[PDB]
Formats: structure tokens, C-alpha cells, sequence
């Protein structure tokens, strides 16, 4: 509207899946799930206090 | 009565954690230092009588001490002297082979302050002994060898004072 100089609105899906699905500009929950990453149950009990 | 090993392991135990790095570098060290304190044990263990008339020959002798009057007078006072003087190199000998010092509170420093102050025995005098012992057997072992005797013969002598 006669004050900004254009600028890239959207993207197809082909342009998006070729930036983002790359593996740096991964994330890691996009396509399957990811579990929860605890440490093991025997180290927390064995420590030196509650 | 702990080494250095025993030690680290009290301490890595006490965590309830594995040997991490620094304790491997601790062990690594006193697994370098193990063969000298093992030469000069041997060298102490050579001259244990010759160190101790030494060090009653630069310190005690001809003083106040050993005339009449002196706490060591005496030819029991004399005998009990030479006998604490073996204690205190013999067990500066077992403190450098363990690299701790848990052995001198636990089996020197424990009633010393007491029954010396109970006897009458001077502890200025003794620390005076005890540091001439070690000037002694630092001439006899060298320098570095020498110094990590000293820091055993320091503690008996900063525990006695
Ligand atoms: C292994 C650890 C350990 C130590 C060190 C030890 C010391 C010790 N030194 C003692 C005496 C003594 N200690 C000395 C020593 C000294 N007086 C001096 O004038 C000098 C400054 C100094 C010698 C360098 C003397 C003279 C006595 C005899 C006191 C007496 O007979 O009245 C006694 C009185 C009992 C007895 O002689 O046998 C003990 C228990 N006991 C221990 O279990």
C-alpha cells in the first residue's frame, strides 16, 4: 500500500520442504515424536541425598 | 590412617561417584612420586640413629636442658628423649611413604599436647628438635625429597606447638 517495498509472503510447500527439512535447519519433533530424556533411575537413588 | 589413595577413594566414595578425571590425575601423581619416597625411606631407614644424635647434637646439647634443672637431665630423661626423637622420624617416614599426614593426627598428635603438658615436657624445645631432625634429613635426602619430609616434620611440629 504505497509505503513497503515487497517482500516474500509464501512459500510452496516444495520451497519450504527444501529450506526447513534440511538436516542444520532441522529441528527434532518435526515428522515423529521424541522421548523424554531422563537420567537412569539406579544413579538418582544412588547419590548422597534425597 | 588413609594414603593418598585411600583418600581419593574416601572422597570419591563419599560422593557415591565413579574416579573422574581429577582423581585419576591425583593417583597419576602419586604414582609418580611413589619411587622417590620409596629411596628416601630407604635412605631414612639407613641412618634413623645417626639422624637422631644429629639433631640432639645441634639442638639440645650443651644447653639448659640436658644440666641439672633441664627436663632432659637425667639418664632416663635422656633415653626418653632419644626414643620420642625415633617416634617423630620414624613416623615422619611412614606420613611420607602414605603422602597423607592422617597417620601424625591419628597416631602422634593425638594426647602428645596433653601429656607433655602433663609431664612438664618443653614443646619449644622439642620443636626445635624436631626441626633440626629435619634440617638434617633434608641434608641427607636432598632437596625435593627433603621438602616433602619437612611438610610432615612441619605438621608434627604445628600440631605440637
Ligand atoms: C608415637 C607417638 C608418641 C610420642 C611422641 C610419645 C611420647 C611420650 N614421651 C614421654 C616422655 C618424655 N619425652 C621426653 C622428651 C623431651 N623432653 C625434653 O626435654 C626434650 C625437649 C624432649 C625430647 C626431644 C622426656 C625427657 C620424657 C620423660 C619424662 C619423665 O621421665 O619424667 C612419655 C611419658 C611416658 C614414658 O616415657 O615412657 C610419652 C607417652 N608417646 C607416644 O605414644
Amino acid at each position: 500500500g504505497e509505503d513497503t517495498v515487497p517482500y516474500e509472503r509464501y512459500l510452496t510447500p516444495g520451497g519450504y520442504s527444501l529450506r526447513q527439512t534440511r538436516p542444520g535447519a532441522l529441528r527434532e519433533d518435526v515428522g515423529v515424536k521424541v522421548k523424554v530424556e531422563k537420567t537412569a533411575r539406579f544413579i538418582e537413588l544412588g547419590t548422597s541425598s534425597t | 590412617m588413609q594414603d593418598a589413595i585411600t583418600s581419593v577413594i574416601n572422597s570419591a566414595d563419599v560422593q557415591g561417584k565413579y574416579l573422574d578425571g581429577s582423581a585419576m590425575d591425583k593417583l597419576k601423581a602419586y604414582f609418580t612420586t611413589g619411587a622417590l619416597r620409596v629411596r628416601a625411606a630407604s635412605t631414612i631407614s639407613a641412618n634413623a640413629a645417626a639422624i637422631v644424635k644429629e639433631a640432639v647434637a645441634k639442638s639440645l646439647l650443651y644447653s639448659d636442658v640436658t644440666r641439672p634443672g633441664g627436663n632432659m637431665y637425667t639418664t632416663r630423661r635422656y633415653a626418653a628423649c632419644i626414643r620420642d626423637l625415633d617416634y617423630y622420624l620414624r613416623y615422619a617416614t611412614y606420613a611420607m611413604l602414605a603422602g597423607d599426614p592422617s597417620i601424625l593426627d591419628e597416631r602422634v598428635l593425638n594426647g602428645l599436647k596433653e601429656t607433655y603438658n602433663s609431664l612438664g615436657v618443653p614443646v619449644g624445645s622439642t620443636v626445635q628438635a624436631i626441626q633440626a631432625m629435619k634440617e638434617v634429613t633434608a641434608g641427607l635426602v636432598g632437596a625435593d625429597a627433603g621438602r616433602e619430609m619437612g611438610v610432615y616434620f612441619d605438621y608434627i611440629c604445628s600440631g605440637l606447638s
